[PDB]
DNA sequence: TGCATCCGTGAGTCGAGGGT
DNA sequence: TTGTGGGAGCTGTCACGGATGCA
RNA sequence: CCUCGA
């Protein structure tokens, strides 16, 4: 009920039953614990010696893998040692604003070793500047903040499938040796009764010539695989018999078109899958097959390459799975079931979080460097070359610079509210590089599997293309060094429930059985009922008894992701309707002023903190001073803390992200308490919409079809208006004819359209901007055969002798407005980084306040999306009784169809929550109230609540409190124990026949507004290879009639209409002017020319040597170029001449 | 279509796909499936060519092979089904089976042949720019 | 597959955590399976449309006599399920006179809802009807075997594609389709040999059924007494 | 494919950028101010200074149109260029030709 | 007969055999395969120039090798590598590993310049980006009548631009046209009166994607709307399957006479109630209207 | 301008003496456009000599910017002088 | 010369913004 | 223009038809 | 191309 392990969080009085024994961890661990390892960080120190001494980075790892490197003859070496990081080169906020790259420069210790003369050189060598993460677990890259998602990999080891059938019938089985880095290794069977091993793509060579080439000889490998005859009958169909023969056919199989040698192919084979340089098992990929074929049970993890006796063992698994047997042993192995793996179960699916990925391409650029030391240490006279000049960091900067720059886990930050980005570090996609390709993106790997359960939420993944391959960390997950993920559950020990906390991955998992945190428990801590439903291995539903019991749910909402934990009443929603609002929950806008939902769940605040965008003590204090600028603590300590506060600042989506304070001077903080509140935050919790008053019923058909009916006040009283910056950039750079200029010295502009910039041409804070206002004036050198006859003429006769430019100055696009709120420039002249050719850049900050308007989109917590159809007077609106109108009109027929009816008991526990309660306590506690906390048996008017998932308030319980719903002012119950009202038509006067169920539902301001999407365009840009009309509403587009369209457009039979849409509304490049010519001058619209595109596809088949020529009526080819001369007579004759 | 003739193909092939729909609840009148099964019995594979210029086994037009087969008296062909796609493909328009797919080959079979398109149908006139064939595009309502 | 374990929870109940997470399973593999869907009916449609775009109406009336016969309708006449997709819109090809013969409804008409009605009351149980199987138009069809313009209600115009409104008929509601289905509509579409292949008597005669184990040997004696 | 973005972030600097049909329709309609200022002028007048101011061609050349000595089609050109500059004077401001 | 469909169509043209082996290679004019400038000094090019350009380094080292009489077996290299360069340049991929760019991405070829829905016909030919056309969110609004539309007044505006500039001109609102252009797009309230003028009985195309069926594309006449959505009939939402949870419609204005008339009597909203498919009305009440009634 | 009445396309085989009938130049060098002037090299695969010039009416050298001087040859720099519009529709060839 | 394998084809429409 | 020197990813797709190659 | 919208 208190929550109270936040300090100064409100109190949200909780209707749960159960008791979280564990609290849900730093839901930004994922990043941290990934980067802080890349780094070896003291807190990462700390904690990997403090649990069981073997104290490796991802850095130091990177280093002694490199190191030593030796010289061909053996002669020097050099060794790298102790990574060390300077300070950062710049705050946040700085490369925000310089569009730089949060960096800290990264030293090694070089230690250069000349046996030949004995000396030794070491030195201090500067690798790089490293870009680094954030307090919030996210990167600056170029001035844009970025999040490296993690990516599901399929872990390294040895996994076998049986496919179902070739051409016939047969059952036959595979196997892929998949490393974490170097060559593939596979074995298969075929149609025929043939053993083989295809390796690196190549052809199918029977899996004997490999024995033979290992040093098995025919007696040695007929022994151990006599019991298999598929063996016996591979190398009685086989070729040849004999060590050194079958070593030189592995290179002439390998090598197309090459000699073979004996010597040559001794070395490249043992150099492909044995040496360490080329080939390395990972950590996990050695555990994973040490575990799968049982070979070393003794932790001897050292070396992880793969080794004969392993191969061996894979190949006599893969022969003992066509007999199916359960069992195995191996020489020297233990008891190994022989069954096929699943590359889907969360225990062989792993993920590579923001750390390895980094180290992954560290490495690569390590590589490349080392390749380059190796050059370096023969062409420059030794005893003078010194550590830094083998080294060449040019690779590995380019390496991370590539990375963070081009690969599909670097990601734009979704950044509409705190939610947007607190999941989007949690992700965890399943595409690039490395990964699975969309391509292969079958409906399996999509589907919700079993192991998921903890660890990846089933609700939450994209309605599109990437659905089931973008999902998100549940509550309680963490990752394991090795990539997987584990999820606490309750060990359960003879039936007694204690609290010891046990972390298990998904295999750990499949061992044991687990029950649910929705179990009866006594007093002490037993189970009540023998019999109830757990998790059967391999994910089924059993009910076997509490005495085989071996672990519990540490919680509900384990399952689920943050964002599908802050739906209330969610089992009462179906998934589809659920997802949808998990998703929409990450697509609401901020508002200007924000407010924590009547009905929430004890997600919001949790949340709301670990995102980040709020501020938070970081030690116990007294608020100093206090401005909306920023806030100052004294500790205790007698130092003092200050936290600057974003004020109005443009987030990567065009939001508002704007922090303001909460405390007042004097306040007593605790270390953690929140100190100010963020973009959708409300006194440290989530606040991603309003509390509105709703009815659920038609109206006049404005809500039909899921459109939403607003009353007045949510735009007169500002309850859904919502803040929007844009960044309008425009630079001044050299041109073939010249330099560009900003100037406020306009071609063809009057005095009065300069009149709102300053005395250099750009726009003046704090202006009133509307569609073509100019922002930052600029001129473009033209040539003097630009200049129209017009312009000409009056250059001359004024003498203006001042060189000829374009207007190509920077305005304001069509459909936006605001004010001018921030202006920031960046001059050549001044020592200022620009890109090459680059002289003035000028970004322009505008500020529009959105209302609520005809078409904005809505959507509550349970899926249940609309648009505003219309926004009615005060007047107009439904109203209560006292004359309160309702705010907002769901129609009726939208809900039951849908299963989401979470949304109607959030409305009646919304109308508890907001009136307030009193449940008679006098005789004693009815029987409804049993379960409820007595802090639950009354309630103040617009209390705080919470509904946990799969732990939230009852039918019964809700059912109640309706019934001691406290009045009105004037002691009058609005709302009956159904949850319904009487409601008057404001239009009329007259009542509504029936009760209306009214109450308060959460409602979201989502992104989709009509202001960005309202577009239109009569004539615009055209492309210039096809001429036709360029896309999207921000490069003032057209349309696309696509083909269907033209389709429907044929089968209507509107012949002209699909003519003229083809020809002079897109192509035809000189009918296009002769009908604005003529609409202009008011005369019949003329007829089609050729469109430019067939024109080019013409051209793109002689391209090909095709000869495609048109054909007159009887006549030869028709000349499809045009005159040079045209018009001559009329166009200069028309400004007085003949 | 070799045993009970090409009408009854027709017949066979409208009601097997109309019964598909049915099992889902879907109204699909027959008009429409007969105007898409027409179109794949246009057809007749050659088995001699007594006296004409057709290779045997080649795919010739109903209409072609007849009138063809006519001022060469003055031609062994039996009824062929094909495919939707094979049909397509195979049109009297180089510039058609191109748009439609597997355009290399159309491409280059077409150059080979020295192919020239008679810019007759629908989709040909789209692509030039011209007023399609159909409803007001037909000459007797322009 | 269906779980052994049925949700015995309502969503007004509110479900547990194990049944919610069950129910996951099909929720999500119905997201995609309609991702896909989609796309087959697309490229459906679009094989439909460019097989058909070239057929046109090109005279008014080919005047033929051929036509197809349509069902429709123990001690009581019952109506035929698939009078709407088969015999209303028709052309009649032939009167339809009854027993004790009345011209209910004359060859060339509408066949509308008063046609059928005024059939099915005067005992009519089959009727012959013009086809665009049946019409003899050298190029496309003549309106009177097509019909009436589903979309006007009236005969079809001349002019009219035909062709493409008959591929986005049939595309339109493709994805309606599920699990056989839209596979067996492009198998049959695509002329291929079927999975599953049923033979057909290749002419007239008396049968040999061979009884083997897993395999059945058909033989066919002809009337003819041919081979 | 180069985007339209990109496209369009290139015309952004370039000296005549992607230009709509309509910009193409006014510059091939008369210019209203302009006209009127011309037919205002005399013929000979408006011959020289569309010829030298519009066509560019060299005063000799010039000359060997309208068959007048380089003096008389300097002298027409430079009092025409200033009686069409007596008009035009509002279309210079409303322009940016007064700076 | 395989070989004799190809020997007969080369003997039946006359064109010979030897045009299937090239000793010139054409090159397609620089604007279809242009090079931009960036923001950062970089460019853009099309994949096709660094295609030709690999093929006249290669023919260009070839020509040095013959002229130094290189070995033989370096001249063939060179001539194996500009055969595989203009496989390249024709239809990357075809044979072996394709040329790739930065990325390791397959440089498109002429080839891929015309298949799929990328290429000329199916992206540019058969479907095009077209001009007087805009788009926006729908809304219901049930008060309409069946052949009417909601559009809103800075769709309008922007999409008979050229019409108001003509009556702005008519009427003495603008001296010439140059300032009816100028007055159109400072939103002066002139254009406001005349705005209903010229959109008067003027019909527009409306369209949701997907079209599924030619009923996806309806004309209505617009009633110029308070907003920026469009508003739609609400009998017309089956035959577009359009509801209103974000779908958002494009408008599409007919210019000629033709194109307008085409609009007014064979798309008009209220000619298309029935399904073209079924031959039933699909302008019947739907759910609310059904509880109502 | 085309009254846009074509009776037949054809295709057949470019004859090598076809691809040179429509080439107005050989391509020699593989050098695109100046780093420093973003001007077109001369022979280059942007060569305003083969392919037309990049700005109406103008020519490499400068010789010639003027509707004036319509349809001459620049004798320094051999770039025509006519509209733009043709580097859309001027191939060049490759002699192998 | 008779097939088995391999290879080449195709895999819905329209939007928004970001921008190596 | 001189002691030695061989890539980075890849696969977690699938149904269909007909050439291509093998023996 | 990525992420998203219907
Ligand atoms: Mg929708
Ligand atoms: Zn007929
Ligand atoms: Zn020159």
């Amino acid at each position: 009920s208190s929550n109270n392990s936040v300090p100064g969080a409100p109190n949200r009085v909780s209707f749960a039953k159960l008791r979280e024994p564990l609290e849900v961890p730093g839901l930004l661990d994922v990043q941290t614990d990934s980067f802080e390892w890349l780094i070896g960080s003291p807190r990462w120190r700390e904690s990997a010696a403090e649990r069981g001494v073997n104290p490796v980075g991802g850095l130091e790892e990177v280093l002694y893998e490199l190191s030593p490197i030796e010289d061909f003859s053996g002669s020097m070496s050099l060794s790298f040692s102790d990574p060390r990081f300077d300070d950062v080169k710049a705050p946040v906020d700085e490369c925000k604003d310089k569009d730089m790259t949060y960096a800290a420069p990264l030293f090694v210790t070089a230690e250069f070793i000349n046996n030949n003369t004995g000396e030794i050189k070491s030195q201090t060598v500067f690798m790089g500047d490293f870009p680094m993460m954030t307090e919030k677990g996210t990167f600056i890259i170029n001035g844009t903040e970025r999040v490296v998602v993690s990516q599901l990999v399929r872990s390294p080891g040895v996994y076998f499938d049986e496919t179902i059938d070739k051409s016939t019938d047969k059952t036959l089985h595979s196997v892929k040796v998949i490393p974490s880095r170097g060559a593939w290794l596979e074995f298969d069977v075929d149609k025929r009764d043939t053993v083989g091993v295809r390796i690196d793509r190549k052809r199918r060579q029977p899996v004997t010539v490999l024995l033979k080439a290992l040093g098995w000889t025919s007696e040695q490998i007929v022994e151990r695989f006599g019991f298999s005859e598929i063996m016996r009958s591979t190398l009685e169909k086989d070729n040849t018999v004999g060590t050194d023969e079958a070593l030189l056919d592995i290179y002439r199989k390998l090598r197309p078109g090459e000699p073979p040698t004996k010597e040559s192919a001794q070395t490249l084979l043992e150099n492909l899958f044995f040496k360490e340089k080329r080939y390395d098992l990972a950590r996990v990929g050695r555990y994973k097959v040490n575990k799968k074929l049982g070979l070393h049970v003794g932790e001897p993890i050292t070396s992880s390459t793969l080794t004969e006796e392993d191969v061996v063992a894979t190949i006599e698994y893969l022969v003992r799975l066509h007999e199916g047997q359960t069992t195995m042993t191996v020489p020297g192995g233990v008891e190994v079931p022989v069954e096929t793996d699943d590359i889907d179960h969360f225990g062989n699916r792993r993920l590579r979080t923001v750390g390895e990925l980094i180290q992954n391409q560290i490495r690569v650029g390590m590589s490349r460097m080392e390749r380059v030391v190796r050059e370096r240490m023969t062409t420059q006279d030794v005893e003078a070359i010194t550590p830094q000049t083998l080294i060449n960091i040019r690779p590995v900067v380019a390496a991370i610079k590539e990375f963070f720059g081009t690969s599909q886990l670097s990601q734009f930050m979704d950044q509409n509210n705190p939610l947007s980005g607190l999941t989007h570090k949690r992700r965890l996609s399943a595409l690039g590089p490395g990964g699975l390709s969309r391509e292969r993106a079958g409906l399996e790997v999509r589907d919700v599997h079993p192991s998921h359960y903890g660890r990846m939420c089933p609700i939450e993944t994209p309605e599109g293309p990437n659905i089931g391959l973008i999902g998100s960390l549940s509550v309680y997950a963490r990752v394991n060094p090795f990539g997987f993920i584990e999820t606490p559950y309750r060990k359960v020990v003879d039936g007694v429930v204690s609290d010891e906390i046990v972390y298990l991955t998904a295999d750990e998992e499949d061992r044991h059985v687990v029950a649910q945190a929705n179990s009866p428990i006594d007093a002490d801590g037993r189970f009540v009922e023998p019999r109830v439903l757990v998790r059967r291995k391999a994910g089924e539903v059993e009910y076997v008894p509490s005495s085989e019991v071996d672990y519990m749910d540490v919680s509900p909402r384990q399952m689920v992701s943050v964002a599908t934990a802050m739906i209330p009443f969610l089992e009462h929603d179906d998934a589809n309707r659920a997802l949808m609002g998990a998703n929409m929950q990450r697509q609401a806008v901020p508002l200007v002023r924000s407010e924590a939902p009547l009905v929430g769940t004890g997600m919001e605040l949790r949340a709301a903190i670990d995102a980040g965008d709020v501020v938070v003590a970081e030690e116990s204090g007294v608020i100093e001073e206090v401005s909306a600028d920023y806030i100052t603590v004294m500790h205790d300590n007698g130092t003092r803390r200050t936290y600057r506060m974003r004020k109005f600042a443009r987030s990567n989506h065009g939001t508002c992200a704007n922090q303001c304070p909460i405390v007042d001077a004097g306040d007593r903080v605790e270390a953690g308490q929140v100190i100010a509140d963020g973009p959708c935050t409300d006194d440290g919790e989530m606040a991603l919409g309003k509390n509105l008053l709703v009815a659920i019923m038609p109206w006049e058909g404005h809500n039909y079809e899921d459109a939403i009916i607003l009353s007045n006040r949510l735009v007169e009283e500002d309850v859904l208006t919502s803040i929007h910056i844009e960044e309008h950039e425009i630079d001044a750079r050299d041109t073939k004819l010249g330099a560009e200029e900003i100037t406020r010295d306009i071609p063809n502009i009057s005095d009065e359209v300069l009149a709102d910039l300053d005395e250099r041409g750009i726009v003046r804070i704090g202006a009133e901007v509307r569609d073509g206002d100019i922002l930052v004036g600029k001129v473009t050198p033209k040539g003097e055969t630009e200049l129209t006859p017009e312009e000409r003429l009056l250059r001359a006769i004024f003498g203006e002798k001042a060189r000829e430019v374009r207007d190509t100055s920077l305005k304001v696009p069509h459909g936006e407005s605001g004010k001018v709120i921030g202006i920031r420039v960046f001059s050549r002249e001044d020592e200022d980084e620009l890109p090459a050719g680059v002289n003035e850049l000028v970004r322009v900050y505008v500020a529009q306040k959105r209302k609520i308007s005809d078409g904005d989109k809505l959507a509550g917590r349970h899926g249940n999306k609309g648009v505003i159809g219309k926004i009615l007077p005060v007047e107009d609106m439904p109203f209560l009784a006292d004359g309160t109108p309702v705010d907002i009109i769901l129609n009726t027929h939208g809900v039951p169809r849908r299963m989401n009816i979470g949304q109607i008991l959030e409305t009646h526990l919304g109308w508890c929550a907001h009136s307030g309660w009193k449940v008679d306590a006098a005789k004693g506690v009815p029987d409804w109230a049993a379960r409820l906390p007595d802090e639950l048996l009354e309630a103040q008017p617009n209390a705080i609540v919470s509904t946990p998932v799969f732990d939230g308030a009852q039918e019964a319980e809700l059912q109640g409190l309706l019934s001691c719903t406290l009045p009105n002012r004037d002691g009058d119950v609005l709302v009956d124990a159904d949850g319904k009202a009487m409601l008057f038509d404001g239009r009329s006067g007259e009542p509504f026949p029936y009760p209306v169920t009214v109450g308060y539902m959460y409602i979201m301001k989502l992104h989709h507004l009509v202001d960005d999407k309202i577009h239109a365009r009569s004539t615009g840009p055209y492309s210039m290879i096809t001429q036709q009309p360029l896309g999207g509403k921000a490069q003032f587009g057209g349309q696309r009639f696509g083909e269907m369209e033209c389709w429907a457009m044929q089968a209507y039979g509107a012949a002209y209409t699909l003519q003229e849409l083809l020809t002079i509304k897109s192509d035809d490049t000189v009918g296009r002017v002769k009908v604005y010519e003529a609409i202009v001058k008011g005369e019949n619209i003329p007829e089609p020319g050729i469109p430019e595109s067939f024109k080019v596809l013409l051209k793109e088949l002689q391209s090909l040597c095709l000869n495609v020529e048109v054909l007159s009526s009887d006549g030869a080819a028709i000349e499809l170029r045009e005159g040079e001369d045209e018009d001559l007579e009329r166009a200069a004759a028309n400004l007085g001449i003949n | 279509l070799r045993v009970q003739g090409p009408r009854e193909v027709q017949i066979h092939l409208v009601r097997e796909v109309q019964e598909v729909y049915r099992a889902q609840g879907v109204s699909i009148h027959d008009k429409h499936i007969e105007v898409i099964v027409r179109q794949m019995l246009r057809r007749v594979t050659i088995i001699d060519s007594g006296s004409t210029e057709f290779l045997p086994g080649s795919l010739i037009d109903r209409a072609e092979f007849e009138a063809e087969n006519r001022r060469v008296v003055a031609a062994a062909g039996r009824p062929v089904l094909m495919g939707i796609t094979k049909a397509s493909l195979a049109t009297d328009s180089w510039l058609s089976a191109a748009s439609f797919q597997e355009t290399t080959r159309v491409l280059t079979d077409a150059a080979i042949n020295c192919r020239s398109d008679k810019l007759n149908g629908l989709k040909e006139n789209v692509i030039i720019g011209k007023l399609i064939p159909a409803g007001t595009g037909i000459n007797r309502y322009r | 597959e269906f779980i052994p374990r049925p949700v015995k929870s309502s969503f007004r109940e509110g479900l547990t955590v194990l049944e919610y997470f069950i129910n996951t399973h099909g929720a999500r593999k119905g997201l995609a399976d309609t991702a896909l869907r989609t796309a087959d009916s697309g490229y459906l449609t679009r094989r439909l449309v460019d097989v058909s775009q070239d057929v046109i109406v090109r005279e008014h009336d080919c005047q033929t006599e051929r036509g197809i016969v349509v069902e429709l309708a123990d001690g009581t006449l019952i109506r035929d399920p698939y009078i709407e997709t088969s015999a209303y819109a028709r052309t009649l090809g032939t009167d339809a006179v009854d027993e004790a013969g009345n011209v209910i409804v004359e060859r060339g008409q509408d066949l509308g809802d008063p046609e059928i009605d005024a059939l099915l009351a005067a005992g009519i149980t089959q009727v012959k009807v013009r086809s665009v199987l049946t019409c003899a138009t050298s190029t496309g069809v003549c309106a009177t075997c097509y019909g009436r313009s589903m979309a006007t209600g009236k005969l079809v115009d001349i002019g009219e594609a035909v062709g493409i409104v008959a591929a986005q008929s049939i595309g339109e509601p493709g994805t309606q389709l599920t699990m056989g289905g839209l596979p067996r509509v492009q198998e049959l579409f695509e002329a291929r040999v079927p999975r599953g292949k049923a033979p057909i008597a290749d002419v007239t005669g008396r049968v040999r059924l061979e009884d083997g184990e897993r395999f059945y040997k058909i033989t066919i004696v002809p009337d003819d007494g041919g081979e | 494919q180069i985007t339209d973005w990109q496209l369009a972030s290139n015309a952004e600097h370039s000296s005549t950028g992607l230009r709509s049909a309509e910009v193409e329709a006014l510059e091939a309609l008369p210019d209203t101010e302009i006209k009127e200022a011309l037919q205002a002028l005399p013929e000979e007048f408006r011959m020289a200074v569309y010829y030298a101011d519009v066509e560019g061609f060299p005063y000799k050349e010039i000359a060997e149109i309208m068959d007048t000595p380089i003096g008389t089609v300097m002298s027409r050109l430079h009092r025409g260029r200033r009686q069409l500059r007596g008009l035009l004077a509002d279309v210079a401001r409303d322009r940016g030709f007064a700076r | 007969l395989k070989r004799l469909k190809v020997v007969a169509a080369f003997q039946q043209s006359g064109n010979s055999p030897m045009g299937m082996v090239l000793d010139a290679v054409p090159v397609i004019p620089p604007e279809l395969r242009p090079m931009v400038q960036l923001d950062g000094g970089r460019f853009a090019t099309s994949d096709l120039n660094d295609l030709y350009r690999r093929v006249i380094n290669r023919n260009n080292r070839l020509k040095r090798l013959i002229d130094l009489g290189a070995p033989e077996i370096i001249v063939n290299n060179e001539k194996r590598m500009l055969q595989e360069s203009v496989d390249a340049l024709f239809d990357n991929g075809r044979r072996g590993r394709p040329v790739t760019g930065p990325g390791n991405r397959p440089l498109k070829s002429l080839s891929d310049l015309l298949k799929g829905k990328q290429g000329r016909f199916r992206q540019n030919l058969l479907g095009k980006r077209v001009d007087y056309s805009g788009r926006s969110v729908i809304v219901v609004g049930p008060q309409l009548k069946l052949h009417q539309c909601g559009l809103p007044k800075l769709m309008a505006l922007e999409l008979f631009k050229p019409f108001v500039m003509k009556r702005l001109v008519d009427l003495n609102h603008a001296q010439n046209i140059k300032s009816a252009k100028r007055m159109v797009e400072r939103q002066r309230p002139q254009v406001w009166d005349v705005l209903e003028e010229v959109i008067a009985e003027h019909p527009v195309l409306l369209n949701r994607a997907p079209t599924l069926h030619r009923l996806g594309i309806q004309a209505f006449e617009p009633m110029l709307v308070e907003g920026k959505a469009i508003q739609l009939h609400p009998l017309v939402c089956e035959a577009f399957n359009a509801d209103f949870d974000g779908d958002q419609m494009a408008v599409h204005l007919p210019l000629s006479a033709e194109a307008q008339a085409e609009a007014r009597i064979l798309m008009l909203s209220s000619n298309n109630i029935l399904s073209p498919a079924s031959g039933r009305p699909l302008a019947m009440p739907r759910l609310d209207m059904v509880t109502g009634l | 301008l085309d009254v846009n009445f074509f009776d037949e396309l054809r295709i057949g085989l470019a004859t090598a003496e076809d691809i040179r009938q429509w080439s107005y130049g050989e391509v020699k060098k593989p050098e695109t456009i100046n780093y420093r002037t973003l001007k077109p090299e001369k022979d280059g695969l942007f060569c305003e000599k083969i392919f037309g010039p990049t700005r109406d009416w103008e020519c490499y050298c400068g010789k010639y910017k003027r509707v004036r001087f319509k349809g001459i040859i620049c004798e320094r720099c051999g770039v025509e002088v006519t509209r733009a519009k043709v580097r859309r529709e001027r191939m060049g060839h490759i002699e192998l």
